[PDB]
């Protein structure tokens, strides 16, 4: 638990504009899809948006992904296909739009990290949902002698003061950084022909060695072409 | 020079200059279209208006752009609809008079000159959608898209009034023209005095037709983060009953704004006006998506002949019909058409081929009493994820004329029919159509077929079997049909399919219900290496040179030949499956029954084989079936059967 993952979620859901941070439970099924309510003075019957309709073209941070109700899981799986949430409830037949990006943070099975236990044994999620994520991480927690002094001098160096870095670096202020990244999104680069050969041969490598194991061991099968589109 | 007070128009320049437009038009719209029949349009279309007796000429707007002069009249038209439309009406009538003085003995000249002719323009731009519209732009012309939810009943409108007295008795009458109707207090008989009572007999006067249709649109290039929206529009006389519940319509009309009362009791007209549309021309057919059937339409084929209207069916031209009879002579049509469906997804040509055969569905035979046999076929496809199941469903959702796309765990037993609700603008109890009545004729789609309830999925035992729906609750006790071609998909427990495990076990369905579906695919993955090179070369073929080129080598792909090919293959063919194939068909069915002692085979396989077989015979323009081609109609199940060994 102590790899400080919530700090990054509050962080990047504070740098990006239009970024919504929702915990596990938390929002209901109707809280993060839209609902219908009567409108005062201007009329009438507007679809009041939920969490996901609020934060589109942004980043939707999510805590505690395992504790979600299963209807919310199918909502997220409908966000994994683009643009689409479809509703057939008592007064709605619509197909609203959502162009969001999802960052999740799921915990393993209790307690932590048994190398006796297999992968996906300590994971409470199906490998289809592992295939919908093109990039998957894991943050271990192993006691090690050398890093502890750097970590202790790091943390106690900030409770001692209020700024961490030194020798030789200054942190970029976030407003100028948002000006940089906001400038960066107007480029649309174009690929070429040598990168065609290199991407193809690398995909032959990953496809080739990924399917010669075929086991429930520490290997993760079977390197779907979503990794190719993701890379 | 004369002018009108609200505007800058003049009657002379518009009249003479538009008269100068209707006598010369030589494909300048092609001079913008870059050229890739030399006689002008409106003499031909004015003759088609002339001999057939139909009214209602209609023209485009880009045609008014392309000609020079009258580049000016377009910008006059887009701003000022009512006055300019009245002017074009007057000069059309005088153009008919200026034609009839050529032969002098034409059509009993008085009444056909007397009959009202009118203009319906369309295609007047589409820059910004419904949301952006400022109150600066009140009265203009607007294009919209999107479907249609419900349809109010007919309400009349007074055009003529009618008065009497009790003394003694004389019967004057009065018109409307502006907003109000004045009535006299005195007199008739004597006129003058006495000031007798003036009654109104409201069973004698003229009336009109006013129908209100509620709409929901899909305004592309969204102003993020926009949510969907609802407009209400108010069609008039001729266009009554020109819109069902479900179609995809592109509308022109005039944006209006009229205040409403408060609480029906005082005269306090509330501020903060209400907006609506006031339609002019309805555009149902289209040239990019599919075209509607004919066995469904036949009630409104039986109607709509007494009163002249719009076409509702794509007009098949004559020149390219020769190209239809040319492409029908191709031998490789059975892999060419199935190859040309989804040119961005590349496997599963049996599945592409079955999706082609869902568009040619069966033969509609009606008996004397009972029977009522449709051409429904129904396809499941499952297997491992990351297999582009969704791309197929979005593409079919684009092509289908009346498709509705639900999902799993977003349904209820209420959620597919009878949304009996409270409409706000009239404050009564109005009944809506749910999710399958909108699906009536066409293709539905359902994702995650595993994760329904028991209550939901108990709807489909009626729709798949009886081809009815039986609503019985407090609103309406009356069965109503929803013919539909259900397509669905499901993801297994694995999620990878593992061998040496029963096929029925790996998807959580009761195998009678899995046995009820016609064509069941099981798409799995191969660990070999040779295909993946061509796979990645297709992907990086798509990403490169930032232009849609996707498949041009070494292949010919029709762009929009296939939609009119399918519709022409849907009206003018009735295939019959007579004697000579019953030996092979019954022979193969009893051969299928041989396996006994996983999945089994019932009579739905036999019904499946005849309807899929004659669906193959609907292709390639043959009014009878042959003993040959039934074999691959068996092989479409046998490919899955070879995919059931593992
Ligand atoms: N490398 C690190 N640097 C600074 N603080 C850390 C580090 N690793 C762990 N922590 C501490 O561990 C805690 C982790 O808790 P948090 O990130 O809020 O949720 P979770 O326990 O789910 O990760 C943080 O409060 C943080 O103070």
């Amino acid at each position: 638990p102590g790899v400080a993952k919530s700090q990054l979620l509050k962080a990047i859901c504070k740098i990006s504009p239009r970024g919504v941070y929702t915990t596990g439970k938390g929002s209901s099924g109707v809280g993060l899809t839209a609902a219908v309510m009567k409108d005062p003075v201007t009329d009438e019957m507007i679809l009041e948006g939920g969490a996901l309709v609020l934060a589109d073209n942004g980043i939707c941070c999510i805590d505690e992904f395992d504790k979600m109700d299963e209807s919310d899981r199918t909502a997220i799986h409908e966000v994994m296909e683009q643009q689409t949430i479809s509703i057939s409830k008592a007064g709605i037949n619509t197909t609203l739009n959502a162009r969001t990006s999802i960052l999740a943070a799921a915990n393993p099975l209790y307690g932590r990290y048994n190398p006796r236990l297999s992968p996906l044994d300590n994971i409470n999620l199906p490998a289809a949902l592992l295939s919908r994520f093109d990039i998957l991480f894991l943050m271990l927690d192993i006691p090690s002698r050398d890093d502890d002094e750097k970590l202790a001098e790091h943390v106690t160096y900030v409770h001692m003061h209020n700024k961490q870095p030194d020798l030789d670096f200054t942190p970029v202020e976030p407003s100028k950084m948002r000006e940089y990244i906001a400038y960066a999104k107007t480029k649309r680069p174009v690929m070429s022909e040598a990168v065609n050969d290199y991407v193809v041969q690398a995909y032959i490598r990953l496809r080739q060695d990924s399917k010669r194991e075929m086991d429930s061991k520490f290997s993760f099968g079977q390197a779907t072409p979503r990794t190719l589109l993701g890379i | 020079l004369r002018i009108i007070w609200g505007t800058n128009v003049s009657i002379q320049e518009c009249t003479t200059n538009f008269r100068n437009f209707l006598m010369s038009f030589k494909y300048k719209f092609r001079k913008i279209l870059d050229e890739r029949d030399e006689e002008l349009y409106y003499i031909k279309q004015l003759n088609e208006m002339r001999e057939l007796g139909t009214s209602n000429l209609n023209l485009d707007a880009r045609n008014l752009l392309a000609y020079k002069q009258t580049e000016d009249l377009y910008h006059q038209l887009l701003n000022y609809p009512q006055e300019v439309i009245s002017i074009m009406d007057q000069t059309i009538k005088d153009c008919m008079v200026s034609l009839i003085v050529d032969n002098n003995l034409d059509y009993d000249l008085d009444e056909i000159e007397t009959k009202f002719y009118k203009v319906r323009p369309y295609n007047v731009g589409s820059c910004k959608g419904m949301r952006e519209l400022n109150p600066n732009d009140i009265d203009k012309l607007i294009n919209l898209k999107g479907l249609v939810l419900r349809s109010t009943p007919v309400i009349p409108d007074m055009k003529v009034a009618f008065f009497k007295c009790n003394v003694c008795d004389h019967t004057m009458a009065v018109e409307i023209d502006r907003g109000v109707i004045q009535e006299p207090a005195r007199c008739e008989r004597i006129d003058c005095n006495e000031p007798n009572s003036m009654s109104l007999i409201h069973n004698r006067c003229s009336f009109a037709d006013k129908q209100v249709i509620k709409l929901q649109e899909t305004p592309d290039f969204v102003p993020d983060g926009q949510t969907p929206h609802s407009i209400s529009l108010c069609v008039y006389d001729e266009l009554v009953d020109s819109c069902r519940a479900g179609d995809r319509i592109e509308v022109t009309g005039t944006f209006r704004s009229i205040p409403i009362r408060a609480n029906s009791r005082q005269r306090v007209l509330k501020s903060l006006y209400k907006t609506y549309v006031d339609v002019v021309h309805v555009k149902v057919s289209d040239k990019r998506l599919d075209v509607d059937t004919s066995t469904i339409e036949q009630e409104l084929m039986q109607n709509k002949v007494d009163h002249n209207e719009v076409e509702e069916v794509r007009q098949i031209t004559d020149q390219d019909l020769a190209k239809i009879r040319e492409v029908a002579a191709r031998e490789d049509l059975y892999s060419l058409l199935a190859r040309s469906i989804a040119p961005s997804i590349y496997e599963l040509e049996d599945v592409k081929k079955g999706i082609l055969l869902q568009l040619f569905g069966g033969t509609n035979k009606t008996f004397t009493k009972g029977g009522r046999y449709r051409g429904d076929i129904n396809i499941l496809l499952c297997g491992d994820p990351s297999t582009s199941k969704s791309q197929i469903l979005q593409y079919v959702h684009k092509i289908t004329p009346r498709g509705v796309y639900t999902s799993g765990k977003g349904s209820s037993a209420v959620g597919l029919t009878a949304y009996i609700t409270r409409d706000v603008d009239t404050k009564q109890l109005v009944l809506e159509s749910g999710a399958l009545v909108l699906s009536d004729g066409g293709v539905c789609c359902i994702d995650e077929f595993d994760k329904m309830s028991d209550s939901t999925r108990s709807v489909l035992h009626e729709v798949m079997e009886q081809q009815t729906i039986s609503i019985a609750k407090a609103g309406i006790i009356t069965t109503l049909n929803a013919r539909s071609s259900i397509l669905a998909s499901a993801n297994p427990i694995g999620s990878r399919y593992n061998p040496n495990l029963p096929v029925t076990e790996n998807i959580d369905l009761p195998p009678p219900l899995l046995s009820r579906f016609d064509l069941v695919y099981l798409v799995l993955d191969k660990v070999d290496e040779k295909n993946d090179r061509e796979l990645a070369k297709h992907l990086t073929n798509l990403y490169l040179e930032d232009k849609p080129e996707h498949i041009s080598q070494d292949d010919v792909l029709p762009v929009e030949f296939l939609t009119m090919y399918i519709s022409y293959a849907k009206e003018h063919i009735h295939p019959i499956i007579t004697e000579a194939a019953k030996t092979e068909l019954v022979r193969a069915y009893v051969g299928m029954r041989k396996m006994g002692d996983r999945i089994t085979a019932t009579t739905r396989q036999l019904e499946s084989m005849i309807r899929l077989a004659e669906a193959h015979a609907k292709m390639k323009l043959k009014n009878v079936v042959e003993l040959e081609d039934v074999q691959e109609a068996v092989r479409l199940i046998r490919s899955a059967i070879k995919d059931y060994a593992t």
